[PDB]
RNA sequence: CAUCCGGGUGUUGUCUCCAUCCAUAUUUUUUGGAACUUUUC
């Protein structure tokens, strides 16, 4: 209208066209994760020090499970707390 | 077009310089700014009927310098080429 | 570029100390980025007023010392 | 931008001294300064070039007609330069 | 309605006189520009209203000018 | 056990700006300013003061290598054990530091970080009564809920300048994933929504009343700043004031020209999106999915930024925080948008009137200062104060009046106590000072036993003037306690 | 008096400087900071003037000096 | 920049900076009046916006004179640069 | 506020007795009527009159006085 | 209060694989309002 800027003036990253990359969906998936996964770098841990079954009994007992396993969740949580 | 360019091209020249206050200044132009600020070396200040005062380094301002007296031998046409 | 902040001095009588060891007085009415002054008229410093309102050029001003606080 | 300008700005508040082209020194609290050294000052004394002094309230000065400005030596310390 | 630049333009190929920062001048105007530098023919140098010399073809620098007159 | 607080003279962090030079600013009353920081739960207040601090101080002993690149935010101003484990902020804590505005002049600032939980509004009332202006910190996701309304009504009620911060922008894209346009629409809805409740003013990113920031990734900017780092090259200087005002607000950009036209021609996005949010999403998404090589080229070829070989390897989050902090420099946009949004003339008189009897000021040698709250720091206890007039000195016998007594208003009028020690509140430490000047909030030791809650502090030269001074009203606590034990 | 063989003013920052101005005064002091328009910050500035006889002397301190009035600058001594 | 330069050149050709250009082209002897009372009779070599000049065959005219006195002095110089603020009025004697 | 340009315009519209002072020149003044306006302080002023200042009257025609050497205006 | 399966960093030694910053002149800076003459000391 009243004034103009010198042409060739463009947003500073406008040279690179696409703001979504084939991986970036997955990157944004990782950026929220529980632990060894978010970091993407780290140090080796002794084989018996990776607890695969801990995260299962820290969570709620769910529903359909008969009393026999709910008792087991309580047991394991007790050992953990101690 | 520009005399500034010409001035710049004139390097390492032992020259006299004349100011708006008439001071005669014998020195080697080591450099000059885009705005005619002369930077001399091996400098010798004399007035226009009194004694002389010599100095190693003088940066004189562009507004002051009335007339730079050029060297004896100088190819002017060549200098004037872009 | 920036405006001379003379909004404090607006509508007050000022001693415009001007070029060549001269003076002017008068109440401040306006100004611009070059520091030109528009003022409702007063005397040249014994004393004698000329004009109803006056405009002083920017370059000419040494100082504009406030008469009123 | 000019570092002297910056320094001047910083000196705001402080008691600066200030001579003009006329040679009329002032000394006062620096109220406001601009890019062009358009200084305002408070509680300001005003020496005549000949000798005599005069107290005055809120002087404005236009940098064009300013010669040199003395700032307090505390500003030497920090933190404008680096 | 009459601004200065257009007046100046109009006054090309006509007599003019110039005062300086002082000595009066008198000559026919050849041409002018935005900066108000002058080029005159039949220049006569009025040293405070005394035609000292007639130079002829001259070019006046703008910043030394005071006023233009017929 | 009780708190976590550093007691030695030699372990106080080293303040790259030379503390001595700061204390000099105290002589100039116009120079120093009091900003409080208030906003609802988890708006990021304390972790913002973290950004400011660890920007200012050179080496902090409280940084673990962890929180330095941190997955877990370093919270400097937290300071209480109970507030560490509780995860919340409870007792308000400030800091004092000088920082350069965008014009490079440095000014001294007192932050008072208030708690954000709506049961603790009692201690936001203090932050209002003290601070000269308030940063109201807002979650972009949560928007402005009713408590924010009450924060802006209390701000505008006490005659205290305001500046808003829109925090937690990472939670916008990195979670909600809004398309570049839709985010901007959301900002228009918020900024549009906050002006509705500010009757006498209209905020706007171009007026520099609003600062876009994300603390967890540690970047704060104002469109003026960001333009000053980057777009200031491409366009000549006399255009800049122009260009910025053409940035926000529905104008588009086609080729070399700003055209408010509907969006006609071909490609359509608003200018703010075109020059800011789009390159920002580019910053994130490239800072994650790009390879370190081509990215390493982009950051030189655009932002004039270089990367060390250590920085090339971290993780998505730490490397992200590093890149952003490395682009957007130490926070001068905040310091500025605070600086010029505060006018002492229109406000200071109004507030000093609101907190006391309203009358022309008895300026003089005599010391008038407002005692707010008895704050606990690690050693013993302290009294917090703001000096409206006078100069305190270590060892003065001063009159201290309960605010409960100020409704009453010769011998018998005198409680008096010495001033034993004067500190500057630094958060995890407390910095000793010989004397305090007008307009800085400081700490006295030895007043504690003269009052409860607020109190007034004055030492007067003449019997005649003592009749003429004014006293502070009992301080207003927003919530009234309903819950009884 | 001795001094290095510099190219520009900027490269010789913090050197003790003689300075001449249009009025005829001589400011002496260390150049703290330069300008686009040759304004000079001087660390420990002394104005030295000559009345129409012998050198009159005034110690100023930290001085911002405007380039309009500056004529020419000379090196008085080395750093420190 | 180039365009601007061209425009400037055109202006010079047209307006009051034409005469000087012509003189330069011809390289005739010309006289210049100056702020400090110096009549510079010299051969022009260079020319610009500011009216700075490179000069050959230079012959200045002034008067070193402390009153009452009357002396008329002039010196030859081979090559000499000149600044434009000095220039009052240039003239061409045919 | 009343800007200087605006004032000048007003003066031009009016055609009133204007008395100009010269920059760095005490002894002389000008007295006429403003005809022109420029981006700078320069104007054309027909029916001008040169005045020697009181420490009479002198003949003068139509003139443009250059903007740089102006000081005072009044109209 | 200890034992036990593990761990980080630092220094040294040893071993293995390889190599000898704008671009431009019309009020705030750099296109100057400078100079000449005279008295006192
Ligand atoms: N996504 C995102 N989360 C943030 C950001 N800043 C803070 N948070 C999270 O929000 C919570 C609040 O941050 P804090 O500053 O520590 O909390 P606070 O501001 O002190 O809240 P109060 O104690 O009420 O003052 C923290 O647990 C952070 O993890 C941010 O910039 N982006
Ligand atoms: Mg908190």
């Amino acid at each position: 209208g009243d004034f103009t800027l010198p042409e060739d003036f463009a947003p500073l990253l406008a040279e690179e066209e696409e703001l979504i990359l084939p991986n970036t969906k997955d990157a944004m998936s990782l950026y929220h994760s529980p632990f060894p996964f978010n970091r993407t770098k780290g140090k080796m841990v002794r084989a018996q020090d990776v607890a695969l079954a801990k995260k299962w009994f820290l969570q709620h007992p769910d529903e359909e499970y008969p009393v026999k396993v709910k008792v087991s969740y309580q047991k394991l949580l007790k050992n953990y707390v101690l | 077009m520009k005399l500034v360019n010409f001035l710049k091209k004139l390097r390492n020249e032992q020259v006299t310089i004349e100011l708006k206050n008439g001071t005669t200044v014998w020195g080697t132009l080591q450099s000059v700014s885009p705005q005619m600020n002369a930077i001399l070396t091996d400098v010798k200040l004399t007035l226009p009927s009194d004694n002389i005062a010599s100095l190693q380094y003088i940066n004189i301002r562009g507004n002051t310098i009335r007339q730079i007296i050029l060297p004896d031998s100088l190819n002017l046409d060549s200098l004037l080429v872009d | 570029v920036s405006t001379p902040e003379l909004k404090k001095y607006m509508d007050k009588k000022i001693l415009l100390n001007i070029n060549g060891s001269r003076k002017v007085a008068g109440i401040l009415r306006g100004y611009d980025i070059f520091l030109n002054v528009v003022l409702d008229d007063a005397m040249e410093i014994n004393n004698h007023q000329l004009g109803l309102q006056t405009v002083i050029r920017g370059n000419s001003i040494i100082s504009l010392e406030a008469l009123d606080a | 931008n000019g570092i002297p300008v910056k320094l001047l700005n910083e000196a705001q508040g402080h008691i600066v001294s200030l001579e003009l082209t006329t040679g009329a020194t002032y000394r006062g609290k620096l109220v406001e300064s601009e890019d062009s050294m358009n200084v305002q000052l408070r509680d300001v004394i005003a020496t005549e070039p000949q000798g005599a002094v005069t107290h005055m309230d809120q002087i404005f000065v236009r940098g064009s007609q300013i010669k040199f400005i003395v700032v307090p030596d505390l500003l030497k310390n920090a933190p404008l330069f680096k | 309605p009459v601004n200065p630049k257009p007046f100046l333009k109009g006054l090309v190929n006509h007599r003019v006189g110039v005062k300086l920062k002082s000595t009066e001048y008198r000559g026919t105007l050849v041409s002018t520009d935005n900066y108000f530098n002058l080029q005159l023919n039949e220049a006569e140098e009025f040293v405070a209203g005394v035609s000292h010399g007639t130079l002829g073809e001259i070019f006046i620098r703008c910043n030394n000018v005071l006023y233009i007159r017929e | 056990e009780h708190t976590i607080f550093t007691q030695l003279k030699k372990n106080i962090p080293k303040t790259r700006y030379n503390r001595d030079y700061m204390l000099s600013m105290a002589n100039i009353p116009e120079r120093i300013i009091n900003v409080g920081v208030i906003g609802p739960l988890h708006s990021g207040k304390t972790s913002l003061m973290d950004l400011l601090v660890i920007d200012s101080h050179k080496r902090i002993p409280d940084m673990s290598k962890n929180v330095e690149l941190g997955w877990k935010p370093l919270r400097y101003l937290d300071n209480l054990k109970q507030e560490i484990d509780r995860g919340l902020s409870i007792k308000l804590n400030g800091s004092t530091l000088l920082c350069t505005d965008l014009e490079s002049k440095s000014r001294m600032i007192n932050f008072l970080d208030a708690p954000g939980h709506v049961n603790f509004m009692d201690e936001t009332a203090v932050a209002l009564a003290a601070s000269d202006l308030v940063l109201i910190v807002i979650d972009v996701v949560e928007g402005v809920t009713f408590v924010v309304e009450q924060l802006i009504k209390q701000s505008i009620k006490n005659n205290v300048a305001m500046c808003f911060v829109i925090n937690k922008l990472d939670r916008l894209i990195l979670d909600l994933k809004l398309p570049p346009m839709d985010a901007y629409l959301k900002l228009n809805h918020i900024i549009a929504n906050i002006n509705s409740f500010t009757k006498g003013n209209v905020f706007s990113p171009i007026d520099n009343n609003i600062i876009f920031a994300s603390t967890k990734l540690g970047f704060t900017f104002t469109i003026k700043e960001f333009v000053s780092y980057y777009y200031a090259h491409s366009i000549p200087s006399s255009k800049i004031d122009d260009f910025t005002t053409r940035l926000w607000g529905s104008v588009y950009y086609h080729k070399g020209n700003f055209r408010t036209k509907p969006f006609e021609n071909v490609e359509k996005y608003p200018t703010f999106v075109e020059f800011i949010l789009i390159p920002l999403y580019k910053i994130f998404s490239y800072a994650l999915s790009m390879e370190k090589d081509k990215l390493k080229n982009l950051l030189r070829s655009n932002f004039r930024v270089n990367l060390s070989q250590e920085a090339l390897q971290y993780d998505p989050q730490p490397f992200l925080k590093h890149v952003l902090q490395l682009i957007f420099r130490q926070q001068t946009g905040l310091v500025d948008a605070i600086t010029r949004c505060y006018q002492p003339f229109e406000l200071f008189d109004n507030k000093t009137a609101h907190l006391s009897i309203p009358g022309k000021s008895t300026p003089e040698g005599t010391l008038w200062a407002h005692v707010l709250k008895t704050v606990d720091y690690g050693g013993a206890e302290w009294s917090l104060v703001r000096i409206y007039s006078g100069l305190l000195k270590r060892g003065d016998t001063v009159r201290i009046l309960d605010t409960s007594q100020s409704e009453s208003r010769e011998d018998d009028e005198t409680p008096s106590c010495e001033v034993e020690e004067i500190g500057l509140l630094g958060g995890r430490y407390v910095y000793p000072v010989h004397e305090a000047h007008k307009g800085q909030i400081v700490l006295i030791k030895g007043i504690s036993s003269a009052y409860i809650k607020s109190a007034t502090l004055y030492s007067v030269k003449s019997k005649e003037d003592m009749k003429q001074l004014k006293f502070f009203k009992p301080l207003d606590y927003i919530t009234e306690a309903v819950f009884k034990i | 008096i001795q001094v290095a063989h510099s190219s520009r003013l900027a490269n010789l920052i913090d050197y003790k400087l003689r300075v001449l101005t249009q009025d005829g005064r001589v400011y002496i002091g260390q150049l703290m900071a330069f300008d686009k328009h040759m304004n000079l910050v001087l660390n420990e500035c002394i104005e030295e003037r000559v009345p129409k006889i012998k050198v009159e002397k005034r110690v100023l301190g930290l001085t911002i000096l405007r380039g309009e009035q500056i004529l020419s600058t000379v090196v008085e001594d080395k750093p420190l | 920049r180039a365009e601007l330069e061209e425009l400037e050149e055109f202006e010079f050709k047209h307006g009051p900076m034409s005469l000087i250009n012509d003189a330069m082209v011809t390289r005739t002897p010309v006289i210049i009046s100056l702020r400090n009372n110096h009549k510079i009779i010299a051969r022009v070599k260079a020319f610009d916006r500011h009216c700075n000049m490179v000069l050959e065959n230079v012959k200045e005219l002034w008067t070193e004179k402390k009153g009452k006195n009357v002396i008329n002095r002039e010196r030859f110089i081979s090559k000499l640069f000149l600044r434009g603020d000095s220039v009052i009025v240039v003239l061409k004697t045919p | 506020m009343v800007p200087p340009i605006n004032c000048i315009f007003n003066f031009l519209q009016q055609q009133t007795p204007v008395t100009i002072w010269l920059f760095e020149q005490i002894g002389i003044r000008i007295k006429g009527k403003i005809v022109g306006f420029d981006e700078f302080m320069n104007v054309v002023i027909d029916e001008a009159v040169e005045i020697p200042v009181n420490s009479k009257g002198t003949p003068l025609g139509k003139i443009l006085l250059k903007g740089d050497n102006i000081t005072l205006i009044t109209s």
